[PDB]
DNA sequence: ATCAATATCCACCTGCAGATTCTACCAAAAGTGTATTTGGAAACTGCTCCATCAAAAGGCATGTTCAGCTGAATTCAGCTGAACATGCCTTTTGATGGAGCAGTTTCCAAATACACTTTGGTAGAATCTGCAGGTGGATATTGAT
DNA sequence: ATCAATATCCACCTGCAGATTCTACCAAAAGTGTATTTGGAAACTGCTCCATCAAAAGGCATGTTCAGCTGAATTCAGCTGAACATGCCTTTTGATGGAGCAGTTTCCAAATACACTTTGGTAGAATCTGCAGGTGGATATTGAT
């Protein structure tokens, strides 16, 4: 394939800020989307953690969406619309 | 494959509730994990007492004490009379 | 040989008891399970259910729209108190959230 | 003329948008290609059903638009109007997030 | 006559009880607030002396976990007096509202 | 009984939490806070007694219900 | 004839600290810390049994639950004890 | 002879053994299980146990109270995180006064 | 920053009481040994479903300019909550005794568990049909004179 | 208080992606007939738990004095919002290769199930660490040249 390199700057400021708009947000300062995507990486970091350590013990190689849930569900960010 | 889920029962009770009303399918699966992640938290809560009372059985009672302890207020004692009503009804013939 | 009842008719409910019965046997939630604690639970989720649902097509009705969305639920669920309570620390896909600016934030 | 929004007038119009749709606000290609690097670089060679990069989408999205409501209402705490890093951290240290 | 500047026996104080493991509400009148509330709750009842050592000790580590988040929010108003505002945006930000 | 909890008993535990100055409007609003959570919590445990078919509420059943509420307890046995 | 872990507890006190004793209360603190890990790796095994439509919970599955739960340095050095117990119990 | 020793634990492998067994978490459970999460127990107390006997003796005393438990889980890192959702009674807070709420 | 005058810690001992530790026996488990079941690991393998690609479009990201006001910095005063001596009362504690009550056996009737012998439920076609997405006038809403 | 600019709300359409319904198979309840528990139902202890009762001791309530914090008011540099041009790269769609999930058998390795033949709990003796004071010397704090 073709190497996965800094990615967390595909998450654009316009995106950042639109998730501010749908949380109340009137005024963004300058700062806010580096710290936006610091928290978010730790955030997908940590679910995709948990999520992979049960494909592992799976011996499943693909990451299924059940994989997903059961990790939302122990950060206790429990999910309602895929895999039931 | 054979993959079971609530999908004919909640559409039971949506036409009940609600005859002329449809629901979607991401909808649907939004209350099948809803159904699920209730009857998790109530069996587990009941598993719990019958392990803290050390008694093996999980009895009906097991599962209203579950329902007095997760469901606020309202919910909770309207939910407590449907099952008990249920319970009876199922006893009794 | 006599004619076979399901046991959900017999406690009068459209979820299904004898299913309920085998998910708690076969969870591992104890060693022994009663008779009356699938039909007392698939009572309780069904009415739930029932109770989640009529908010919802109601919200779908005041959108002027016949078939549930998850934006219905989602709004069902939070503008209810006690539901929005249940399902705190819970997110429905495709959800959204209950407008709500601040008044701080309002024009002078 | 030309006509001129008052700042502050696009974004009462903005937040009263995206409060009333449910799409999901990061572009897709980006965020798929994000969740595997973080993947990649924890476990090597994997697949993801699409539907695992929807739902972490859906409770990535939900959890950052939680994260800026809590957020905004520590910058109206502190007679602000505007969101700072100050405030994310802040709201993440009571949230437990990291105290 | 001496006197401590105002806000030095606060600091001390601070320094005494984060030192110490004590539990600070008077033992009797938590007790007398615990059955009152099980009173309103299930009537004739009894609670072992630990059960009653259990709530104190469960509820005072609330509260100074709660003054530490309140605290926190003061501070980040520019501020050094703890509110009613405080404890409210630290609660609703915990999800205990 | 929710004024025996005096004054200076909350204005320790604020200067626990490392507070230095406290505004008189929040003793009210303490004790609110600390009647709330005495009353889920006893509510919860007092359950664990009825399900018993018992009348002493044992260290235990606060401790159930002090997990019960997320807030786990070592020390009063389990 | 309640049991409880304070033996095991002050066999492991006086392996690391000989000259170390303990109260009571902490005696206490520490047997519901015992009883509390042991129902969080209990539990989260027992959900990765269930999950993967497997009836017995194996070595491995408590391994994944303690990665699970267990965080950063704690979880590769806890790994390593059960191994190292699981592989010196089966030698012989 | 014991399980336990032939692990080389000082926590009883039967009695974890017997516990998943009547805890209701699996049908069958296997005879690696009980092992391999005995001496993981067995660990995280020594963890502690060692973590707070330092805590023991910079506070000049021999007997290990729980103050000496809640320093020793606070301070440590990664043992505040498995603990984060964690009351130790008689416990008490690590010092800790904000630098803005200090003298001139 | 020093020179003093309180009030505060903090070091160093010390004898004792309340717990801690070590001791003596006792059922309740735990470990063996033997004999069955049985769960899931290995070995194909059919086949969803994932990864990759190309090609065109048009949605949207980016970068730049401009400036309205928002955040921050300053000043000050009124007034709130800290400090403090003080005067009394509610808590502490230390049994002491009385009994309601959690805890233990010993039956057993009733309720469950198994172990095999008729649909409800689900996976697909085969039909239906909300509403997504595109337009345009009605209606606000906003901001400049 | 007007009057364009511009955005919003909302009714109308209509083919279509997506729901709803129809239909054959089949996994899973249901029904009966025994084989086990199991948790009450009484019958009785020993705990613990409530109840006064009675001193004293801090501990709390209180009132007065004012130090300095908060909140209001003002000012302004400059940040971040609003618009617009620009063109990239996400989106959309449709097709394939084949990996690796997942449905089936087959069959040992391993877990289970009784049957019999030490450890851990518990309630006493034999220590024994910390408590809780008590001087006594820097320490920190605050008032005054």
């Amino acid at each position: 394939r073709k190497v996965l390199r800094d990615n967390i700057q595909g998450i654009t400021k316009p995106a950042i800020r639109r998730l501010a708009r749908r949380g109340g947000v009137k005024r963004i300062s300058g700062l806010i989307y580096e710290e936006t995507r610091g928290v978010l990486k730790v955030f997908l970091e940590n679910v995709i953690r948990d999520a992979v350590t049960y494909t592992e013990h799976a011996k499943r190689k693909t990451v299924t969406a059940m994989d997903v849930v059961y990790a939302l569900k122990r950060q206790g960010r429990t999910l309602y619309g895929f895999g039931g | 494959s054979r993959k079971e889920s609530y999908s004919i029962y909640v559409y039971k009770v949506l036409k009940q509730v609600h005859p002329d009303t449809g629901i979607s399918s991401k909808a649907m699966g939004i209350m099948n994990s809803f159904v699920n992640d209730i009857f998790e938290r109530i069996a587990g809560e009941a598993s719990r007492l019958a392990h803290y009372n050390k008694r093996s059985t999980i009895t009906s009672r097991e599962i209203q004490t579950a329902v007095r302890l997760l469901l606020p207020g309202e919910l909770a004692k309207h939910a407590v009379s449907e099952g008990t009503k249920a319970v009876t009804k199922y006893t009794s013939a | 040989r006599a004619k076979a009842k399901t046991r959900s008719s017999r406690a009068g409910l459209q979820f299904p008891v004898g299913r309920v019965h085998r998910l708690l046997r076969k969870g591992n939630y104890s060693e022994r399970v009663g008779a009356g604690a699938p039909v007392y639970l698939a009572a309780v989720l069904e009415y739930l259910t029932a109770e989640i649902l009529e908010l919802a097509g109601n919200a779908a009705r005041d959108n002027k729209k016949t078939r549930i969305i998850p934006r219905h639920l989602q709004l069902a669920i939070r503008n209810d108190e006690e539901l929005n309570k249940l399902l705190g620390r819970v997110t429905i896909a495709q959800g959204g959230v209950l407008p709500n600016i601040q008044a701080v934030l309002l024009p002078k | 003329k030309p006509h001129r929004y008052r700042p502050g007038t696009v974004a009462l119009r903005e937040i009263r948008r995206y409060q009333k749709s449910t799409e999901l606000l990061i572009r897709k290609l980006p965020f798929q290609r994000l969740v595997r690097e973080i993947a990649q670089d924890f476990k090597t060679d994997l697949r993801f059903q699409s539907s695992a990069v929807m739902a972490l989408q859906e409770a990535c999205e939900a959890y950052l638009v939680g994260l800026f409501e809590d957020t905004n209402l520590c910058a109206i705490h502190a007679k602000r109007v505007t969101i700072m890093p100050k405030d994310i951290q802040l709201a993440r240290r009571i949230r437990g997030e990291r105290a």
